[PDB]
């Protein structure tokens, strides 16, 4: 009778209102940025491994490039060496013939 | 000004109808995994953005629609008040009034 | 109760007019704001306040309704004179 | 003047109960999920790319490794080569010792 209707429905909204409020460890915020960090790590340690292999690549294909250089010199080498042992074969086949008449003709 | 029946009368009639309520309307849900197990792990993500959106869904925009009802209730609720007041003021001056017009008639 | 249009207009308007890559440094930033940010994160004398006022708001219900009756009581009182 | 001081606080307090002093999409829960998707392609793209370097220098080191097959079977060759040519060297010199007499 005295307390009004309205009276009672304002203050039971008043006691029950709420922001409600969100407390940032409880949303995750705090782990959200965890899981930045955490990734940040990941993230550098394959760059890290990503640096040191590439530069064990480009030593292994400038050893490559070297030794592919290399590999055409060795083929005139080859080449060339077998064409000075023909001619002191030919020489050498030549001198023996020489002395091998002449002594026989002595 | 307030006679001290009223007073009792009214504080303790408003306490005994008093409810405070967890229904869990107003309580905030808990959070999903924040841990990606894998670079591939985009559904973790996708919980993430799930949760966020029905966080700030849930009560930041919309819990200021079920606080309206609190400010526009109150705001009708004083505003009548604050009427009754000026309308007990014209009723007291008109009762006034009346009093020095009830002795002329005696006369 | 019933409320005219021009005390309402007027009372809003008195209200509404009286409302007052690769770096940690930048990961450290983030726990740093949200750390501020959760030292940032109904008062008793509202609620005390609310209670006087509609204790005072109810009582001037049952203080009109007895003018109106004092009133019709000197209209007769001015009506048989 | 009507609208009573008292009218004016409590509406006032009510008002500062109910704002949302901590918006989410304000204090920027999007943005920090868009950095953790956003890291999360990166770090997705470092692992694929070391996964193809892994496959670059298997390749690498292979072809290196046949190449100084190669440089050895080219050595010992030469080598062999210059062994009889300094052998006929030797044998040519003596020839030329007896017709010279």
């Amino acid at each position: 009778k005295v307390c009004g209707e309205n009276s009672r429905h304002i203050f039971n909204m008043i006691l029950n209102s709420q922001r409600p409020q969100f407390d940032i460890k409880d949303i995750g915020m705090f782990h959200l940025i965890d899981e930045i960090e955490r990734l940040r790590k990941l993230w550098k340690d394959s760059e890290e491994s990503k640096k040191r292999l590439n530069a064990d690549m480009r030593e292994a294909e400038e050893a490559l490039a070297k030794a592919r250089k290399k590999l055409a010199m060795f083929d005139i080498d080859v080449k060339d060496t077998q064409k000075h042992l023909r001619a002191l074969m030919e020489e050498n086949k030549a001198l023996k013939l020489d002395l091998n008449v002449y002594e026989t003709r002595e | 000004r307030i006679p001290h029946s009223f007073f009792t009368q009214w504080n303790s009639e408003l306490d005994g109808s008093v409810r405070m309520e967890d229904d869990g309307s107003r309580e905030i849900p808990c959070p999903p995994t924040f841990c990606l197990t894998d670079c591939n792990d985009k559904d973790t993500v996708d919980s993430m953005y799930k949760y966020a959106r029905k966080l700030s869904s849930l009560q930041n925009s919309s819990e200021e629609g079920p606080s309206s009802t609190l400010l526009t209730m109150i705001r009708q609720y004083m505003m009548e008040a604050d009427y009754q007041r000026v309308e007990i003021a014209r009723l007291k001056d008109s009762l006034n009034d009346k009093d020095e017009e009830i002795k002329k008639l005696r006369g």
